[PDB]
């Protein structure tokens, strides 16, 4: 009897604009946001996700939520992409731009009942985000020399590992500064060549013993067991390694060659076949200088009794990754066939040996000043799995922020903690009364939206919000004589632990963020904003 | 009057559910129209999204139950096919057309003399049409106007920041592929391929042509300012006998001997190449060799090439490989034996963009390449969906400029003009009939609907900037001269489309006017809507 | 039409954070009696049928298998308490 | 399950109501637009008459029968098929409160049907012109109603030419007392088939008298054209014949092949030597040809054509005189190749052709139809039919009828003339039948626009009074004379019109009970 109207397809369900989706939008993304609020910070919440495949799991990083959540709505898949677009050309900021791009569209929605329009809403942030991107490059106060010294190192790595693994910090922060100086080489004035993999570092935990414990090596570490009879090689330096993608056995014919059974005297022949071909194989293979043979494939039986004879160490690497970064260290090559080690094809290695991590003994790879690596290992020790795998996860963005330091003037910093997001509101505040026109409204909205950051950073600590922000504000608002306000930017967003009151500088403990990371999780974060402000309707149907 | 399993809808009620159904259809496509539009996004169930503000794309994706619609995007179809653009303005024309006959139907109308009212008043829209037209100069040095062709384009379809960026790009591509003297060009000459892992904003034009595959070795040289391709049919890695074979050895170095002795049928090929380049310009300065060849090669030619500084590619597009003898010049060479110095083509700079997930090879700086590349960059799918939609119809768009000498201006002065023309033609007139009245007045009161949609979407008052313009045209027609006068969506104050910079397309508005009114009399003539297995 | 989860439950808030703490609560609830060498004797019927009874805590709760993902840690610091020390998992 | 009594009678109107009721908005050049939803999703938005209620399925039988009746009125008439169903329909809903609220036997209500028909048909032969059918100004005026609003507007002329140089060829012009008139009688169907050959101007169509055959001839270089054609009809095929034994060809020794090989090439050989005994110029044979066959007519100066149908070589009898004959042996002297002009093996867009076009006409032609594409010559096709159905409509009767509602009106005022002299029971029923003439005229002014009710009423009062020839304009909708706008239809088309809704409506008011099952 009650019709229906604004459907005409298929009996589906199409929001329109004057119905307010754009409204339900941000509620639905505020509902995601609200998870994000607790992420942030040191003071931040962590996440328990039970997986479909019966594994559960805890982390703080959202990114990792992300992929683990279900995303359909289309309102949400536009950030969820544009949190993938933060977790590539960088490895921090996903936490920023989820919960920027989620307060630029709260604020938004003051404007929207106002009646203001939303392409007039959306021309305010890209007016708003020009004058912001152009201002982080005055407001920029130290830049890295890339000197790659280990005291600079420990001042970017620091606040890295801040906000994911808190009380870790200093302690971490010596033992992912050492393996990143190892990877970097000495240079100075080349910007040409590229360097500084990611992959370059590994990371490997045992359990038992705990952070203290924990050492840096300079090579990779392979959790595989020494299967020759010879545990470790000698202290001399420089031993020869053959890399083998070949099995080791008996050779084959490039041409057919396939073993056949007739009569019980070729039975016999074959045993005694195989026993003198691999005697003479492994013979001729040791005989070239090489005293450490590392088998992609299976190893043979008597292949291995006959290099333990000859003192070889067989150490088999199934891996052709690992196989990939052991050549740019022992600087050995792959050969496809079997038994022409060539000395040319050979690398070099000072010490192979097998050391007891956690209880359990594996065979290291590694080099004191000498053939030089370009790769490095991380051991981890710790009582706690758990915890000790979002270690990892924490290292591994510390070294994805270390890649953040490059050419692209990634050396630039501004002080973080909340002490940029306040300086920045008030130098929005005034593009705001320099700019004529109805643009005053989205321009001081979009400073608005910049309290998102600091009041996080406040409400996670357990601080009173009613307190810390007019403190935050009396700080970085104050009278000079002159244009320039002088001797005090570094007022940031307090975390304590301690008693009394309170902000802090920045240069006391220095806990900052990069400029590189800021100035492209805004612009990424804004575009995002406005994308979702451009949908007014969704519209499914039939593929 | 009715059997078992039939609906019919008979009386005028039927033809106002028709046109409801196309108001329906209206308020939703009317909010993309033009640059201050909106972006609509589209998604079909598996998570896929589409960002497109295009009529006809976004209607091609969606399944309506409505059947007047359905004639609508059936129309809209054959809009892309003669004009490529305007797919959403012809929309707006056949639901406001009908809204405003819907008011006379209600008044008792026969939808006979609507529609015959519309054909007469299409007939003089296309007489004006010729007078209000201009002629645009068949010179290709009018890029200056072109980048303002760009931007009617562009500034529809990307949030005007893309503009700048794809403003050069696009209006480069059809020059480029333009043959000189009046001659006609081809669209399927400038290559769109996209990419990812970076911004939008830096989207660049290709000159040349770009190859997937790259060279893989550490030696390959990063950049040749001037170099000479060769095209290879010929394997350059490890073959076998054509004949079965067996290779029976003693000892390990016999095994080598045999493997270098079926390579020396490729190595003595491999000779003769490395001799090439130093048998014409080896020891010249701003010379240099690239191997594009089309199959395998196995690293240890690749470890020689690189001793000569040679750029080596392996395992090439077949159609990739027809391209470059476009672009670069130089023949197929299927046997080295026959290999030749003639064969080869010359090329500029040779320079591979290394990113660590994919390498690119620049074949660009040719003599006569007569082939562009547009690359379209972009972190996700949906950045990139929305850049090449606009690409699209942007070249499509500067196309019909060269291809048709005629222009006219934008921003609704076509509109407006017209709609006050025929108001005030048919009074002066007074030669079609006196109940036709209806539907003349009907035409040019629904001609308003795209200057009063444009600044719907802007937000600004309708009845506001609508009486400014006309205030200025009977203030310019006072005056005895010819102002063409148009809508400023920035400011909201009237503009002129020729300074400004917002043209239109010729055939674009012929088509328009035309299909419109023939679509929506098609609606109006329905008498009854039968319903059949429902 | 669209959805946010396809049939995934996720829920937060601060009445979240009490209802996890109440899950705890059910879990110390019955580990309770068997606290001390006097303590009572929790009677356990596994899965597998196998039905047996002993009060201490590590034996005890490895047999529980709380699906609770919160209860779970109370799970690996009774793994810890049973390998540093081996004694006293029920505290 | 069962229908009778009146209730019968209440679906048999309803029913037909139904029909035209829908097909009532398709008269005219103005009609209005008919949207049909189909059950798969699709729709039609064309307003042809036909080309709706084929696509609309019926379940009532009564509806059944007028879409049946259109499908044979098509075969008459290539126009006007709107005009029909609205007047078959209409009579049936005139005479609805007669046959149930005056309670009126149907057969009464036949009965004066039947009387409605014949002075119906009296009025129309009244009101009716003559028109001279020889002369060709004349004729391409008539055909162009059917051409207008149509592709071939523009070659209209040739167009005409198509139609009238193909029905001059098989009308038979004869009168008398004695042996009767054939009443010019004109077949479109069989012997004016059309031929569509792509490429070519649609300027370059011509009518070619004689038959025409798509197969070459078996050998690439033969005689061109022939001067004295002697053509040769038979049945059997040339090939090495079997015995009626059980004999069986099985060759292994290597020796034996050229034994059963020349066996082979003498049996062919007198096959064709029977043939080549009146020395013909030409063989047609109705089954295939033998290689061997080819090869021995080849030095015989003659050309050979495999597979010819039956039907057609009855066709190639006429044009040529050749006496069909089914054994090879039984040729008779009677065959001759006489009243043949010329065989032609011209190729037309890579397409070997076969002309035995001669200087006289055997009462039959073949069109040759060229265009642009083929979708032009289906255009060509579909448009010559109607344009040769209006064609032989005036050729079967030299007389024209006013349109545009002036014949429909005209009509059911004389019907009311005479109905005042009818007194007794069959004059109300009969009265309906004027009543329903009126709704052809309605239907024109509906489509139009204007007042039904204002126009009709002075439209009939013009009747009353001043001539007959006034009608409804198409375009304008005002009351015209058709001197001016001469909107002139041939009578068949009126005749069949009325005759078959008085049949149709006898057909309906017949049947008074509907069974269901077998």
């Amino acid at each position: 009897q009650n019709p229906n109207a604004g459907l005409f397809k298929q009996g589906y369900n199409s929001y329109s604009n004057a119905d307010g989706q754009i409204i339900k939008s941000i509620a639905a993304i505020r509902e995601l946001h609200q998870m994000c609020l607790t992420s942030m910070g040191p003071c931040g919440r962590n996440k328990i996700i039970v997986n479909h495949l019966g594994k559960i799991i805890i982390t703080n990083d959202a990114a990792t939520m992300l992929r683990e959540l279900d995303i359909v709505h289309p309102a949400v898949k536009v950030l969820v992409m544009a949190t993938e677009q933060q977790k590539i050309d960088m490895g921090d900021g996903t936490n920023l731009v989820m919960i920027l791009a989620g307060e630029l569209l709260n604020v938004s929605e003051k404007l929207i009942s106002m009646g203001l329009s939303a392409v007039e809403i959306i021309q305010g942030y890209n007016m708003a985000r020009k004058f912001t991107l152009k201002e982080l490059d005055e407001m920029v106060v130290g830049e890295i020399t890339d000197k790659n010294d280990k005291n600079e190192l420990l001042k970017m790595i620091k606040p890295v590992i801040s906000s994911k693994k808190y009380g870790s910090e200093d302690i971490l922060s010596e033992l992912v500064s050492e393996a990143v100086s190892h990877v970097l080489p000495v240079a100075q004035q080349a910007g040409e060549i590229p360097y500084f993999n990611v992959d370059s570092i590994r990371v490997v935990k045992i359990m038992g013993g705990s952070l203290s414990n924990s050492t840096v090596i300079k090579g990779m570490v392979f959790n595989r067991e020494p299967e020759g009879h010879v545990k470790s090689l000698s202290e001399d330096k420089k031993h020869k390694v053959a890399v083998f993608t070949c099995p080791l056995d008996i050779a084959n014919t490039e041409t057919k060659g396939t073993v056949l059974l007739h009569n019980a005297q070729e039975m016999l022949d074959f045993s005694k076949g195989e026993e003198k071909q691999i005697d003479a194989m492994m013979k001729e293979i040791a005989d070239m200088g090489v005293e450490c043979i590392v088998a992609g494939a299976g190893v043979g039986e008597l292949a291995l009794h006959y290099l333990n004879r000859y003192g070889i160490l067989v150490l088999k690497v199934p891996s052709k990754f690992e196989l990939r970064r052991l050549c740019r260290v022992c600087g050995a090559t792959p050969l496809p066939r079997l038994g022409a080690p060539t000395p040319e094809e050979l690398g070099l290695v000072e010490t192979v040996k097998t050391m007891e991590i956690g209880g359990d003994r594996v065979t290291v790879f590694k080099q004191e000043q000498g053939e030089i690596s370009r790769t490095s290992t991380i051991i981890l020790r710790g009582a706690t799995q758990n915890n000790l795998d979002d270690i990892e996860r924490a290292i591994d963005d510390g070294v994805a922020a270390v890649k953040g330091l490059m050419k692209p003037s990634g050396g630039k910093l501004l002080p973080g903690a909340g002490a940029t997001e306040i300086e920045l509101i008030s130098r929005i505040t005034k593009y705001g009364e320099r700019t004529p026109g109805l643009l005053q409204l989205a321009i001081k909205q979009f400073a608005v939206a910049f309290e998102v950051v600091p009041r996080t950073l406040a409400e996670t600590a357990g601080l009173d919000v009613n307190e810390v922000l007019p403190n935050l504000y009396a700080a970085h608002n104050v009278t000079e004589p002159g244009a320039v306000k002088t001797d005090h930017l570094y007022k940031g967003v307090d975390i304590d632990g301690e008693s009394d009151e309170g902000v802090k500088d920045i240069r006391e403990e220095n806990i900052y963020d990069m400029l590189a990371t800021k100035k492209f999780a805004i612009n990424v974060a804004t575009e995002a904003a406005t994308t979702v402000l451009s949908i007014d309707q969704i519209i499914m149907a039939k593929k | 009057l009715l059997n078992p399993k039939a609906e019919s809808l008979r009386r005028d009620a039927a033809l106002k559910v028709n046109v409801t159904s196309a108001e329906g259809l209206q308020s939703v496509l009317e909010t993309n129209l033009g640059p201050k539009g909106t972006l609509k996004m589209l998604v079909d169930g598996a998570g896929n999204i589409k960002l497109t503000k295009d009529g006809k794309v976004l209607l091609t994706e969606m399944q309506i139950q409505s059947p007047t619609a359905v004639l609508i995007a059936r129309a809209a179809a054959a809009q892309d096919e003669i004009t490529g653009d305007g797919t959403t303005t012809v929309v707006c024309l056949v639901g406001e057309l009908l809204r405003q006959a819907h008011r006379f139907i209600q008044e008792g109308v026969h939808p006979r003399i609507i529609t015959d009212g519309f054909e007469i008043a299409r007939k003089e829209s296309m007489k004006f049409l010729d007078e209000f037209k201009i002629s645009k100069t068949n010179l290709s040095n009018d890029r200056e106007f072109l980048l303002q062709v760009a931007r009617s384009s562009l500034l529809t379809k990307v949030d005007a920041d893309l503009t700048e960026v794809l403003t050069p790009i696009v209006t480069d591509a059809v020059l480029s592929v333009y043959d000189a003297q009046a001659d006609n060009l081809d669209l399927h000459m400038v290559e769109i391929m996209q990419m990812q892992h970076l911004s939008p904003k830096d989207t660049t034009f290709i000159k040349g042509l770009v190859l997937d595959h790259g060279g893989r070795h550490p030696d390959m040289p990063t950049r040749v300012k001037n170099a000479y391709v060769l095209i290879l049919n010929v394997s350059l890695e490890y073959e076998k006998t054509e004949v079965n074979s067996g290779f029976f050895y003693s000892s390990a170095d016999q095994r080598d001997k045999l493997a270098a002795s079926e390579r020396k049928f490729v190595d003595a090929k491999l000779k003769k190449i490395i001799d090439l380049k130093n048998e014409v310009c080896g020891m010249d300065p701003d010379k240099g060799f690239v191997i594009i060849n089309q199959k395998g090669i196995d690293p240890m030619s690749l470890d020689v090439f690189a001793k000569h500084n040679i750029l080596a590619l392996r395992r090439a597009k077949r159609r990739n490989m027809e391209r470059l003898q476009l672009v670069t010049g130089g023949e197929a060479q299927n046997s080295v034996e026959d290999l030749s110095p003639q064969i080869l083509g010359f090329s500029g700079l040779v320079y591979q963009e290394t990113i660590g997930e994919e390498k690119f090879t620049y074949v660009t700086e040719n003599t006569d390449p007569k082939s562009c590349t547009i690359l379209i960059k972009g972190s996700t799918h949906y950045a990139l969906a929305q850049t090449k939609d606009a690409v699209r119809d942007g070249l499509r768009a500067v196309a019909n400029v060269l291809k048709d000498k005629n222009i006219i201006p934008g921003a609704g002065a076509f509109y407006i003009a017209l709609s006050r023309y025929l108001r005030s033609a048919n009074m002066n007139k007074l030669g079609a009939k006196g109940k036709t009245k209806t539907g003349i007045e009907a035409f040019a009161e629904a001609l308003l609907v795209i200057p009063k949609t444009l600044v719907k979407n802007s937000g600004f008052d309708p009845l506001d900037v609508l009486a400014m313009v006309e205030d200025e045209l009977d203030d310019a027609q006072d005056s005895d001269e010819t102002r063409y006068v148009g809508v400023d969506l920035n400011i909201g104050d009237s503009c002129d489309p020729t300074i400004e910079g917002i043209w239109d397309s010729y055939r674009v508005l012929r088509n328009a006017i035309t299909g419109a009114t023939g679509i929506a009399s098609n609606l109006l003539l329905c008498d009854e809507l039968l319903r059949a297995g429902r | 039409i669209v959805v946010l989860k396809e049939g995934t439950d996720a829920s937060q808030g601060k009445g979240q954070i009490i209802s996890n703490i109440n899950a705890c609560v059910a879990v110390q609830e019955a580990l309770k009696p068997t606290l001390g060498p006097l303590g009572s004797d929790i009677l356990i019927v596994t899965s597998n049928q196998k039905t047996t009874i002993s009060n201490d805590g590590a034996t005890i709760l490895k047999l529980l298998d709380v699906v609770h993902p919160a209860a779970k840690t109370l799970v690996d610091i009774s793994r810890a308490q049973d390998a540093e020390v081996g004694d006293g998992t029920t505290s | 399950e069962r229908t009778t009594g009146r209730q019968a009678q209440i679906s048999n109107i309803t029913a037909a109501k139904a029909v035209a009721d829908v097909i009532r908005t398709c008269l005219g050049p103005k009609a209005m637009l008919k949207m049909l939803l189909d059950p798969m999703g699709g729709l039609v938005l064309t307003n042809d008459g036909h080309a709706i209620l084929r696509e609309i399925d019926v379940a009532h039988p009564a509806a059944k029968s007028m879409l049946e009746l259109s499908r044979t009125q098509d075969e008459e008439v290539g126009d006007g098929t709107t005009t029909v169903i609205i007047l078959a329909g209409e009579i049936l809903a005139q005479c609805a409160p007669y046959l149930i609220e005056k309670n009126i036997h149907p057969v009464i209500i036949i009965q004066a049907l039947k009387k409605a028909l014949t002075d119906a048909l009296e009025v129309i032969k009244q009101v009716s012109k003559p028109v001279d059918v020889e002369n060709d100004a004349a004729m391409k005026k008539l055909i162009q109603a059917s051409i207008g609003t149509k592709y071939v507007i523009h070659w209209s002329e040739k167009m005409c030419e198509l139609a009238l140089d193909a029905v001059k060829t098989v009308r038979k012009d004869l009168g008398q007392t004695v042996e009767g008139e054939p009443n010019f009688e004109i077949d479109i169907k069989r012997y004016v088939r059309v031929e569509k050959i792509p490429g070519g101007d649609v300027l370059d169509s011509r009518v070619l008298k004689g038959v025409l055959l798509n197969k070459d001839v078996v050998h690439p270089k033969m005689s061109r054209h022939i001067e004295n054609p002697r053509v040769v009809l038979l049945d059997c095929p040339l090939e090495y014949k079997k015995g009626e034994s059980q004999t069986n060809i099985e060759i292994e020794k290597e020796e034996d092949w050229n034994r059963i090989l020349q066996i082979e090439e003498e049996q062919v050989q007198l096959m064709c030597e029977q043939i080549l005994a009146v020395r013909p110029t030409l063989v047609i044979t109705e089954k295939g040809v033998s290689d061997l066959a080819q090869h021995y007519l080849l030095k015989g100066g003659c050309s050979v054509l495999r597979r010819v149908k039956k039907s057609d070589n009855n066709r190639i009898a006429r044009v040529t005189g050749a006496t069909i004959v089914n054994r090879v042996e039984d040729l008779k002297e009677s065959d001759v190749g006489t009243n043949c002009g010329l065989f032609k093996v011209e190729m037309i867009g890579d397409e070997y052709f076969s002309f035995l076009d001669n200087c006289k006409e055997p009462k039959a032609c073949t069109i040759m139809l060229r265009g642009g594409s083929k979708d032009i010559l289906n255009e060509i096709d579909r448009n010559l039919q109607d344009a040769m159905a209006v064609a032989r409509n005036v050729m079967l009767s030299p007389s024209l009828s006013p349109g545009g509602g002036a014949t429909e009106m005209a009509v059911s005022v004389k019907l009311a003339e005479k109905a005042k002299q009818l007194e007794g029971i069959q004059q109300w029923p009969y009265q309906a039948v004027a009543d329903a003439m009126e709704c052809i005229p309605r239907t024109l002014i509906q489509n139009a626009g204007g007042d039904p009710i204002r126009l009709l009423s002075q439209l009939r009062a013009k009747h009353a009074q001043g001539n007959f020839t006034t009608g409804i304009d198409g375009d304008k909708g005002k009351i015209v004379d058709m001197v001016s706008y001469g909107i002139w239809e041939p009578e068949v088309i009126k005749q069949q019109s009325v005759k078959t809704a008085i049949e149709s409506a006898c057909l309906l008011l017949r049947v008074d009970d509907i069974v269901s099952g077998v």
